[PDB]
RNA sequence: CGUACACGGUGGAUGCCCUGGCAGUCAAGGCGAUGAAGGACGUGCUAAUCUGCGAUAAGCGUCGGUAAGGUGAUAUGAACCGUUUAACCGGCGAUUUCCGAAUGGGGAACCCCGAUCAUUAUCCAAAUGAGGCGAACCGGGGGAACUGAAACAUCUAAGUACCCCGAGGAAAAGAAAUCAACCGAGAUUCCCCCAGUAGCGGCGAGCGAACGGGGAGCAGCCCGAGCCUAAUCAGUGUGUGUGUUGUGGAAGCGUCUGGAAAGGCGCGCGAUACAGGGUGACAGCCCCGUACACAAUGCACAUGCUGUAGCUCGAUGAGUAGGGCGGGCCGUGGUACCUGUCUGAAUAUGGGGGGACCAUCCUCCAAGGCUAAAUACUCUGACUGACCGAUAGUGAACCAGUACCGUGAGGGAAAGGCGAAAAGAACCCCGGCGAGGGGAGUGAAAAAGAACCUGAAACCGUGUACGUACAAGCAGUGGGAGGCACCUUAUGCGUGUUAUGGCGUGCCUUUUGUAUAAUGGGUCAGCGACUUAUAUUCUGUAGCAAGGUUAACCGGGGAGCCGAA
């Protein structure tokens, strides 16, 4: 699955390429990335999608189908960052299987 | 594989009789129809198991009689001298379909193979006299 | 004669058995019509308890009315009463047994020593765990299409084919002329076949 | 103003979904005067409800598990805690104000004390018991009526409803003065059968066993003395089979549509694990979970063991058996059982019983007592269901047994869903105006905006097609003439609609007869009315065949039933 601790990297939408952790997780489904943000009015580095309208939630509102973290298969993408203390969940992440 | 099988659950196999509509059959149904004797059908069924009566009333009537001994089991010939052999009175019984826990019998010659083997029963009639002494053996 | 049966590596020849009856495809098929789905409450008329309540309780003018559960029952007018016009206690089936039923108990059980039908399989065949190997048993039996069909088998159900295509796992004990052939045709095992028997 | 349709609204059906019910199944099973159940009233920074607690108040402590996220449902604002490893889960411990069955007394929660009955009694309540609650089941007593008998006083419903008292998790019964096919069976209940037979009955309607057999479960023993020690009693140690949570746990694949797939299409996989749910639209191979594994607790039923402790001899219970009078009740017949009054034996060299009485056989011996084991329900936990789906289903999937009604007992609703996220209508104009919106914005499949998915009918508005202030009425049909309007079904072939003419008295029950001044409906949708055991008698089909079928319980049986004179 996905967590919080972990780094994301683009594939589809216009901020494609672009790395960054994992903000926070709605019960939703999509992710906000630290990176992925948009232009407010008063110019202020907050996420939010584009569209006109009074209050609108933040985020710039991400997908897990577009998103890369660890894909079992051949893809452009590269490495992606990943808890420790669990012991058995080290032995999956050295395996090149899963993490 | 993984594709939906074209079926197989529940009702696989075979039934019962012929080409079963539904369940068990009905015979009036849901909504309204005639089904009915028509007229006056409702309150309470008409027979009774008896009768008004005018034949019931008081015929050639008679009464209850006191039990019998509840004698009469067939023995008839053959199927005892097809089978078997010899020593046939009261104590190889069990073995053949002759056995109530009542008592006595009789003897239906329905063959007529000689065997000559001998039979007690405690009972006799026309025919048992006859066999059983042109071919041997003793009655009671 | 003798039913030739199949090992896991479905042999050729491993043992024998047989049944004896006059088969009737036309009775069979005849079976295969009466109740795939025949037991999900009927509609009957005069089959239960139904004791009168006679005077007291709650007071109100009402009469005589079958209540059964506070549901109503056996009384004409209302769901589920009594059928005035008799003969036909149930819900609509056939103009339709004693030995159509189990008849075909005994002639579907002739079935299985007909040449275009099924096979016996020896009793190895209910320790296979997997489901896979049933496909492939089934694939070198040269009837995978089988699977078009039916199976059953003895002892337990056989749980590692209750997947495989149209399969009604059963047991040889209690096995109504349905399991028998899933729409007149089916396939069992050895132990089983003994077990029919009786 | 007639009718059809179009756009918008009203309304809410329908389609789909559903954190709910209904039903079955397994497991498990009492609480309290160490004052419980229930209720009242507090308690979170704000909280009005619900839940959790309760003044250390949705919390405190210990151990174990677990884990970085956490501070209940509400994802708010503020803000706190956590690695001195919390939250959360399980067990246990500490504490636990006042009132409260509390019983000192009074009392609609407020003020002062062991109240009442009873046993022991150092008679000092000093030491103890009872006084309450709890789904049904169980035992011992009291005991109807309507109804059925198509009247009714026997009978029947009833030995039921209801009432009184009481135990357990289980009770009651019970070791035979029995049964009685027998040179036999042989503690008692329960299940099946034997019987719907014997028997009872204005013998009318109805009522209705038992012995035996086949099974489940099997255990026998104690009241005077002699003697001596392994029945019993007292005490000690103290289980195998477990309860909840966490650990060992594989897995987005490709193309296309889309904002997103749990789509279509292609391919592969799990299975001593072929329930279900969650994840942005139908993913058993995404996540949990299902089989599985491990650790924390409760129960630990039993067994072992210490001291007691065998065994032996004789007898065995009179106001009883039995009889009479008056009743209850039972299938109980002069031949069931029990209560009340009166009378009243013998005694094992005796007596009772075997469905009549009295003398003669067989069996067994009362008038004393105890006794394990074999089914029930379903609050609680879990699972399942070809059950229903929110005018369905429990009254309750939304504050519900709440709103609300009655003095009270008691009675008792309606209201589901935007979505990927958040939107749920910013900004501007008008106007008296946060109560009337153009416009515009939001959108996915929301033909989405605060009771929001879809969204019909009755119906309302505008508008369109077409009649229409001489017009006669079922308002059609065929024939021939008229016009207007449209050439997504090109062919002298049709529609919308209408002018005029020839004909034409809605629909449904009752009744001999109803269009009718016979009866019912204003309209609409939904709802709403012919079944569950068995027995008997016929009919259609089909296998087999004087043989045939079983029932309890076992794939075995053949009891038994019907037929065969």
């Amino acid at each position: 699955k996905i967590r919080r601790d972990d780094e994301v990297i683009v594939l589809t939408g216009k901020d494609k390429g672009k790395r960054g952790k994992v903000k926070n997780v709605l019960s939703s489904g999509k992710v906000i990335v630290e990176g992925i943000n948009l232009v407010k009015k008063h110019q202020k580095p907050v996420p939010a999608l584009n569209q006109p309208g009074g209050i609108v939630e933040k985020e710039a509102a991400i997908q897990v189908s577009n998103v890369a973290i660890f894909n079992a298969a051949t893809g452009k993408a590269d490495r992606v960052g990943f808890r420790f203390e669990d012991g058995k969940k080290v032995r999956f992440f050295k395996s090149n299987s899963e993490t | 594989n993984t594709l939906s099988p074209a079926e197989g659950s529940k009702k696989a196999g075979k039934r019962l009789g012929r080409g079963i509509g539904s369940g068990l059959g009905k015979t009036g149904g849901r909504g309204h129809k005639g089904q009915k004797s028509r007229s006056g059908g409702g309150v309470r069924r008409g027979f009774e198991g008896g009768q008004m009566p005018l034949y019931r009333r008081l015929p050639k009537f008679g009464f209850t009689s006191r039990k019998a001994a509840i004698t009469a089991e067939i023995r008839l010939s053959d199927l005892a001298k097809v089978e078997g052999g010899v020593v046939d009175l009261n104590t190889l019984k069990a073995a053949n379909i002759i056995g109530i826990q009542i008592e006595f019998a009789k003897v239906i010659l329905a063959g007529e193979v000689t065997t000559p083997v001998t039979v007690r029963g405690l009972r006799v009639t026309k025919g048992a006299r006859a066999a059983i002494e042109a071919a041997g053996g003793k009655i009671e | 004669m003798e039913l030739v049966l199949k090992d896991a590596q479905s042999a050729l020849t491993v043992s024998e058995t047989t049944f004896g009856r006059d088969f009737n495809e036309a009775l069979v098929h005849q079976v295969v019509v009466a109740y795939a789905a025949g037991a999900r409450q009927g509609t009957r008329a005069q089959k239960t308890r139904a004791e009168v309540t006679g005077s007291g309780k709650k007071p109100w003018r009402q009469k005589g009315t079958g209540r059964a559960r506070s549901g109503s029952i056996k009384s004409p007018i209302w769901r589920s009463g009594g059928v005035t016009f008799a003969a036909r206690p149930q819900d609509h089936s056939q103009k339709v047994n004693k030995k159509m039923y189990r008849g075909a108990l005994k002639s579907i059980l002739s079935e299985l020593v007909r040449q275009d039908r099924l096979i016996v399989v020896e009793k190895f065949s209910v320790e296979a765990p997997k489901t896979k190997l049933l496909a492939q048993k089934l694939k070198d039996m040269a009837l995978e299409d089988v699977l078009i069909i039916t199976g059953e088998l003895d002892e337990n159900l056989f749980l590692a084919a209750r997947n495989l295509h149209k399969v009604d796992v059963r047991d040889a004990t209690g096995i109504d002329p349905v399991s028998l052939i899933a729409f007149d045709k089916v396939v069992m095992t050895a132990d089983a076949v003994k077990q029919v028997e009786e």
